[PDB]
């Protein structure tokens, strides 16, 4: 039994900002990739960011680079998303999710926590 | 705890030419295994018969480490089951193996502007290679019914890659590391973690 | 930059089989592994497929794929379409220059 659940969404103004996190139980995160998961309305999916396991690299897709942060804390069990100066493109539900090795799957999945601009 | 020398086969300055790929044995030690797929260094990174999340905790009683460098679009032909001038004459990979084929662009290492011609390929060849073989004459190669006689349709069957760092990707160099695993009726000396 | 494309709308009668495509754009398929997700409306998205091939406990032997390497390709297939399998499925595969992508994802309907 492992679970993820995502906070932190609402609405936004246009080039503002927002912090999203994702508590996780049932597992360690010292063990798992972590990665956000982008989903605009009506659209398919597509990746955002990712963390590797001790938090020592992150990487991101470029059409975010210099407005998302990510981070984590394994202490804590909770992955965070720092994200700045959002567009009305940036209109999705986020989703946080499990990653055993990086070119793998994503093998749990959270609910997603909406976000609208 | 004795680690397994990834680091050398992988970091190693000069890679072999395909036809003359190399080989070193792995064993007796601990193969951590997380270093490599746990990167994104690479551009390839495919398993057969064993998962990347399974690899790391199983006992083999070998790993091979066959090394090599060719062309971006000749990476797809490092696999079981393929043909091409590289899987039927250079380097080819039996249909039931075992084992990850790892590979990255190295277009910043292994490429000059002036060319760089020091990595070869077998171009020609009378029939396929055997899995795993290795055939680095230099005997030439004739290609119609005229003798050679050592030296029209005779060849050096070796040919050099014309490596630039202007090459569009499918021509740019790749650095392949294949992972040849086996157990055998032998106790197993490489274990993960 | 490197991307996967999919059929948009795919569907068939309950009993019968369907195949999702999946194809590769300017880069190999069959470099990296493809895993499959299945997207029931209202929900989080979860693996079918994974490792090309494979599926997670959980998972129906009726889900199977491949990815055939001399046509760039990808695909899985459904067999004995339930009226259950209705969902939107997504291909992934993991790039180097790009790091995850994910594809249009393909609406089946039964
Ligand atoms: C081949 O050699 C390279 C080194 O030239 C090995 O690269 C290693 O990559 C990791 C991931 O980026 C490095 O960890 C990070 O180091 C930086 C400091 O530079 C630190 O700020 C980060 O928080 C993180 O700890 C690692 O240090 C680096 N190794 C070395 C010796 O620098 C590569 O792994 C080797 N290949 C194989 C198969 O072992």
């Amino acid at each position: 039994e492992v679970q993820l659940v995502e906070s932190g969404g609402g609405l936004v103004q246009p080039g503002g900002s927002l912090r999203l996190s994702c508590a996780a139980s049932g597992f360690t995160f010292s063990s798992y990739w972590m990665n956000w998961v982008r989903q605009a309305p009506g659209k398919g999916l597509e990746w955002v960011a990712n963390i590797k396991q001790d938090g020592s690299e992150k990487y991101y897709v470029d059409s975010v680079k210099g407005r998302f942060t990510i981070s984590r804390d394994n202490a804590k069990n909770s992955l965070f998303l720092q994200m700045n100066s959002l567009r009305a493109e940036d209109t999705a539900v986020y989703y946080c999710a499990r990653v055993w090795w990086l070119r793998g799957s994503f093998d749990y999945w959270g609910q997603g926590t909406l976000v609208t601009v | 705890t004795n680690l397994c020398p990834f680091g050398e086969v992988f970091n190693a300055t000069r890679f072999a030419s395909v036809y003359a790929w190399n080989r070193k044995r792995i064993s007796n030690c601990v193969a951590d295994y997380s270093v490599l797929y746990n990167s994104a260094s690479f551009s390839t990174f495919k398993c057969y018969g064993v998962s990347p999340t399974k690899l790391n905790d199983l006992c083999f009683t070998n790993v091979y480490a066959d090394s090599f460098v060719i062309r971006g679009d000749e990476v797809r032909q490092i696999a079981p089951g393929q043909t091409g001038k590289i899987a039927d004459y250079n380097y080819k990979l039996p249909d039931d193996f075992t084992g990850c084929v790892i590979a990255w662009n190295s277009n910043n290492l292994d490429s000059k502007v002036g060319g760089n011609y020091n990595y070869l390929y077998r171009l020609f060849r009378k029939s396929n290679l055997k899995p795993f073989e290795r055939d680095i004459s230099t005997e030439i190669y004739q290609a119609g019914s005229t003798p050679c006689n050592g030296v029209f349709n005779c060849y050096f069957p070796l040919q050099s890659y014309g490596f630039q760092p202007t090459n569009g990707v499918g021509y740019q160099p790749y650095r392949v590391v294949v992972l040849s695993f086996e157990l055998l009726h032998a106790p197993a000396t490489v274990c993960g973690p | 930059n490197f991307m996967l494309t999919q059929p948009h709308s795919v569907s068939e009668s309950p009993g019968k089989t369907v195949t999702i495509s999946c194809t590769g754009s300017s880069g190999s398929i069959a470099s990296n592994y493809v895993q499959w997700y299945q997207q029931r409306p209202g929900s989080a998205p979860t693996t079918v497929i994974y490792e090309d091939n494979q599926r997670p406990s959980g998972v129906p032997d009726r889900f199977s794929g491949s990815i055939d390497s001399s046509s760039n390709s990808a695909s899985l297939t459904i067999s004995g379409l339930k009226t259950e399998d209705e969902a939107d499925y997504y291909c992934q595969s993991y790039d180097s220059s790009n790091h995850v992508v994910f594809g249009g994802g393909t609406k089946l309907t039964v």
